[PDB]
């Protein structure tokens, strides 16, 4: 039995195609080493992140706030012209968050990912739920390397990533 | 060697499993843990208020302020023990 | 089984009934976290101490010792205490009653053993309770009386702070 | 419960696309069908309750308020308030005890008496969230024993109905206000 993703390596032992996001992809071995159910809750909660940071990086410069209309469209400048009283609620609801990731990863035997949050019912229909299962898990790995392309072409650019676009700065 | 002494009642609390007993929390071992929840929030509140008066310090700070900024402090031992009594049946 | 006073609280654990004025009020829970005996005493203490000092300022308004008059001026109710730090009325009255209250911190650690019953200093010179059901009626009057001693001080303080008149010299007009 | 299976509990739907869920029960006064946005998994469903029927109280000690507030003052309320009224006045009463005007103290004895209200009820919340004897929104407070038997389940539904209906309210008579001034019945009429 062989790696799908890649064709000639043998098949990764600790990975199986129930996995939502499964493609055969471990060249590394990480699964052979570390916890399988520990490394896809992580990988989840990494892809969510960049989801929300890959729409938010983009966002602002359609449109902001009016309380911070004011506030520079690139993030790397808007990230340090948010107070400490902002960043510190915006920490303190992510803390809120967390304490029932904390709750269901270190005293629970949940899936991973499920953090008891759906409200629509979405993944009631088990073909559906198959394919949002595996799409979230694309999408968070898609918002992945899109964040951090954003994020070091921010660094090089020092503005947002259409500002940077329309512009065609797109040389150092 | 010789007997090691302690003060009088003073019991095993050594504890292996998901929480303590409630025994470590002294007196506070019968407060319901919603209580000590919302003492922790009202705790984390008046502390920072009280706090954030006192930033800007003069040499004639509020006495009032200065006794309730303590409890910015106390909130985190109330709401591990919030945490405690929650898991404790509590 | 739910709380007397308030319906829609279960009754406090700690809270028996044997106690004059116990109709099961303790919404906090305060009554878990010290011992019963200790909180009777302090709420004894602040209660006579309260029925001293709402009684003093009512007959401070109704009347002055000999020769105060001059020495406070018209500075009545808590505008003598620094008055009379001034004057030595203060400290001598401060170490009198420290002396009292180490004497009562000896009761209180003996209350702490269960060899005293919350209050009981046997100081009954004239005989009143002469019977056990009298006994049991003047327990009752006496916390619900230093109760609201207590909440009478608070208004009697709080309202001469705003005013500067006292509790009597308001309700004069 | 009050026509049970007719005006609420089982087998009523209100949306016919978004089924309300199958952890929502069948036997709370006021349930209907109608949770189409699934929002009674992201809570405590005492905690719900009891939020929704505060507020649903509130609103109504507000609606009533609003309208004899914009119709009958009391009397001397006119030196201190005068032709102002609704959003503004609470802002003013603060700038009032900002002032120093040692008289208008209304709202920060409210906000003191309300407080402590809260604070001593508190932990009938904490053991309503543990499934204890008392109910979401019952504080025992029935002085005039008008519900003691089965006429209180008829209330019950008509209570929880105006709250909802108290909370329409407020935003109209709040909004009307915050584009124009004035108050319910001048906005009416
Ligand atoms: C930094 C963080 C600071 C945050 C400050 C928050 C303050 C809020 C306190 C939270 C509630 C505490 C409840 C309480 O106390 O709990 C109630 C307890 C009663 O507990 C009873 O205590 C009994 C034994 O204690 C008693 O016996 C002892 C021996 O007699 C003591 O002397 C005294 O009588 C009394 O403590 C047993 O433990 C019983 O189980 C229990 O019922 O009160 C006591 O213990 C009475 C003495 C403790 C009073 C607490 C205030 C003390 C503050 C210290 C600073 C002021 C110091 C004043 C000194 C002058 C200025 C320098
Ligand atoms: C990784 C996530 C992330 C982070 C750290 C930030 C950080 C920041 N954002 Mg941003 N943003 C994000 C995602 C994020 N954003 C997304 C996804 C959007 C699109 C909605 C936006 C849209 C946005 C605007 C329009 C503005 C900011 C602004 C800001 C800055 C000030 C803080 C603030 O007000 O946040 C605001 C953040 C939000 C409103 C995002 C909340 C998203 C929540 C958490 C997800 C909700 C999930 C779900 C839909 C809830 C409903 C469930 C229900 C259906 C059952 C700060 C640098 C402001 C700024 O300074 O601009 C320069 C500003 O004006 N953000
Ligand atoms: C709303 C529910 C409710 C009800 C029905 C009661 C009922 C009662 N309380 Mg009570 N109480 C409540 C809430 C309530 N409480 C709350 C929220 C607190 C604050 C934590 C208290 C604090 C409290 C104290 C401190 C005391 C009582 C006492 C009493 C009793 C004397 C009745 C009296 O004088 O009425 C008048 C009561 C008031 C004006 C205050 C309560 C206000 C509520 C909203 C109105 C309820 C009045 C009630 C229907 C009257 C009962 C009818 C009849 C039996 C007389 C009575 C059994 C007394 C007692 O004997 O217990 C030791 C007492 O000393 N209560
Ligand atoms: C701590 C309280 C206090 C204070 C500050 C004073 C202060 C004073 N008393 Mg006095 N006194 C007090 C309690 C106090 N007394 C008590 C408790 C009694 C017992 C009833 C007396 C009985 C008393 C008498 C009998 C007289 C004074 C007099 C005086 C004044 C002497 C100057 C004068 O007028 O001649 C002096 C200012 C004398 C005086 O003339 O005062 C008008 C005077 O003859 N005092
Ligand atoms: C029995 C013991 C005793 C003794 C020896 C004293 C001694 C004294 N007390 Mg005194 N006191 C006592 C018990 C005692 N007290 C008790 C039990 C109480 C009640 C708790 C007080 C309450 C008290 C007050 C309120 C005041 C004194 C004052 C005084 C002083 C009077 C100063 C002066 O010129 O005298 C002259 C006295 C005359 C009668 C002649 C006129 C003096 C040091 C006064 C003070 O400090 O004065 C400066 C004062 O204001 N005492
Ligand atoms: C509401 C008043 C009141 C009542 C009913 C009681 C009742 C009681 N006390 Mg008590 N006590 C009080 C106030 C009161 N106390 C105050 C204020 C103090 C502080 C000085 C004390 C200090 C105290 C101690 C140290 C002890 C008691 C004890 C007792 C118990 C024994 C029976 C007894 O003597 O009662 C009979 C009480 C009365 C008949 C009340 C007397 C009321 C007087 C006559 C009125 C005075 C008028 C006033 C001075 C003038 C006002 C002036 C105006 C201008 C305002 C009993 C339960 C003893 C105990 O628990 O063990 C057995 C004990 O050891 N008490
Ligand atoms: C949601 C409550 C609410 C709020 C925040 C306001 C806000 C205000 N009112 Mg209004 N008011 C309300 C309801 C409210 N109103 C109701 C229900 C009435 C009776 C129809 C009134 C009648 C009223 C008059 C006549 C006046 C005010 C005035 C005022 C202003 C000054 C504050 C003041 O003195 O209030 C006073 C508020 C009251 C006297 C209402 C108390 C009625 C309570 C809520 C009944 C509750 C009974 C119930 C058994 C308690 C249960 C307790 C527990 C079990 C839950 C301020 C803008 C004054 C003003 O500025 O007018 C221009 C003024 O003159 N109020
Ligand atoms: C319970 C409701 C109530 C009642 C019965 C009264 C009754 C009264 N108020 Mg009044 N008042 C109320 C609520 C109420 N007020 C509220 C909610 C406020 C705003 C905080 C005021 C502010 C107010 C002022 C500023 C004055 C009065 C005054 C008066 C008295 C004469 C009326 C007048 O001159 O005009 C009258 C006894 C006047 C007064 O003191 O006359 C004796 C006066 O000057 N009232
Ligand atoms: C939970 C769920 C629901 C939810 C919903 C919520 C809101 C879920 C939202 C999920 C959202 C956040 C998905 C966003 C995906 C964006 C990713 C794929 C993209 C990054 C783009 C990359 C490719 C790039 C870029 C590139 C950069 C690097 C450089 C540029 O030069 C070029 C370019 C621009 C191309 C709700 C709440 C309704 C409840 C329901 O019961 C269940
Ligand atoms: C000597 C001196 C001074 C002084 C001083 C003094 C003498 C200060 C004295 C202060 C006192 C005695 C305050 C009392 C406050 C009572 C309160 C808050 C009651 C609350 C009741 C509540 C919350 C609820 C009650 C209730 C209600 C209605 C509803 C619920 C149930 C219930 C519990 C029954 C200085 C330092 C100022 C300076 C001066 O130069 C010298
Ligand atoms: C979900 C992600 C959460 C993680 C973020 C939460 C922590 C917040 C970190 C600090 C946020 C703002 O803190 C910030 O304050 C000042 C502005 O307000 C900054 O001050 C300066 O910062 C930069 C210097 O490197 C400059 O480009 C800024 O123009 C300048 O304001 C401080 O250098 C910084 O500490």
């Amino acid at each position: 039995e062989m790696s799908e993703a890649i064709p000639f390596l043998p098949k990764p032992a600790n990975i199986d195609a129930s996995m939502p996001g499964y493609s055969g992809f471990d060249p590394l071995g990480f699964s052979d080493y570390y916890n399988v159910k520990w490394m896809q809750e992580a990988e989840i909660k990494h892809g969510r992140i960049c989801m929300l940071a890959a729409l938010g990086m983009m966002f602002p410069e359609f449109g902001t706030l009016p309380q911070f209309s004011s506030f520079s469209t690139n993030p790397l400048e808007a990230f340090y012209q948010v107070g400490p009283a902002g960043w510190g609620q915006i920490l303190l609801f992510i803390g809120v968050l967390e304490s029932f990731s904390y709750e269901k990863v270190f005293y629970g035997d949940s899936a991973p990912g499920d953090l008891g949050f759906d409200p629509l019912r979405m993944s009631s229909n088990a073909a559906s739920a198959k394919h949002y299962a595996r799409a979230e898990v694309m999408n968070g790995r898609l918002a992945m390397i899109g964040f951090s392309g954003m994020l070091h072409h921010a660094i090089l650019t020092k503005q947002g990533p259409i500002t940077q676009i329309v512009e065609q700065n797109f040389v150092p | 060697y010789s007997p090691v002494p302690s003060p009088e009642g003073t019991k095993e609390v050594y504890w292996e499993t998901k929480a303590p007993s409630s025994d470590v929390l002294g007196i506070g071992a019968g407060v319901s843990s919603g209580n000590f929840a919302a003492s922790s929030v009202v705790a984390l509140m008046i502390g920072g208020f009280c706090t954030g008066q006192v930033i800007p310090l003069t040499s004639d700070p509020n006495p009032l302020f200065l006794i309730g900024s303590f409890l910015l402090p106390y909130s985190w031992a109330l709401h591990v023990a919030a945490w405690i009594q929650k898991n404790n049946g509590k | 089984a739910m709380s007397d006073s308030v319906p829609f609280l279960k009754q406090p654990e700690a809270l028996d009934g044997s106690m004059a004025g116990d109709v099961g009020f303790d919404p906090l829970g305060f009554s878990s976290i010290g011992d019963i005996n200790f909180l009777r005493e302090a709420e004894l203490k602040h209660g006579r101490i309260a029925m001293l000092a709402a009684a003093g300022s009512i007959a401070q308004d109704i009347f002055t010792f000999p020769g105060v008059s001059k020495v406070v001026g018209t500075a009545k109710m808590t505008g003598v205490h620094d008055i009379l730090v001034k004057q030595g009325a203060m400290g001598q009255l401060l170490l009198w009653l420290s002396f009292l209250e180490v004497f009562g911190t000896i009761a209180l650690l003996e209350t702490l053993d269960g060899k005293r019953a919350p209050g009981d200093f046997k100081f009954d010179p004239l005989n009143f309770s002469k019977n056990p059901e009298t006994f049991k009626r003047y327990q009752l009057a006496e916390i619900k009386n230093g109760r609201l001693a207590m909440m009478g001080v608070g208004g009697m303080v709080h309202g001469y702070f705003i005013t500067g008149k006292g509790p009597l010299e308001l309700l004069g007009n | 419960l009050y026509k049970d299976g007719v005006m609420q509990g089982k087998g009523l739907v209100a949306v016919p696309f978004a089924l309300a869920p199958d952890s929502l029960p069948a036997d709370i006064p006021g349930y209907v069908g109608f949770d189409p946005l699934g929002l009674s998994t992201l809570c405590n469903l005492d905690f719900l309750r009891e939020a929704e029927i505060k507020h649903g109280r509130v609103a109504m000690l507000a609606v009533t308020g609003s309208l004899v507030q914009d119709v009958f003052q009391f009397p001397g309320v006119d030196k201190v308030i005068g032709n102002a009224k609704m959003i503004g006045a609470h802002d003013k009463f603060i700038a009032g005890a900002h002032a120093g005007d040692t008289r208008s103290f209304a709202m920060h004895q409210i906000i003191f008496w309300v407080g402590l209200l809260e604070v001593l009820t508190m932990p009938a919340l904490f053991e309503t969230m543990n499934g204890g004897p008392r109910q979401p929104g019952d504080f025992k407070f029935d002085p005039l024993g008008l519900g003691k038997g089965d006429k209180l389940a008829r209330k019950q539904l008509t209570e929880i109905k105006n709250g909802r209906l108290a909370m329409i309210g407020v935003g109209g008579m709040v909004h009307h206000y915050l584009l124009t001034g004035k108050g319910p019945l001048q906005f009416l009429a």
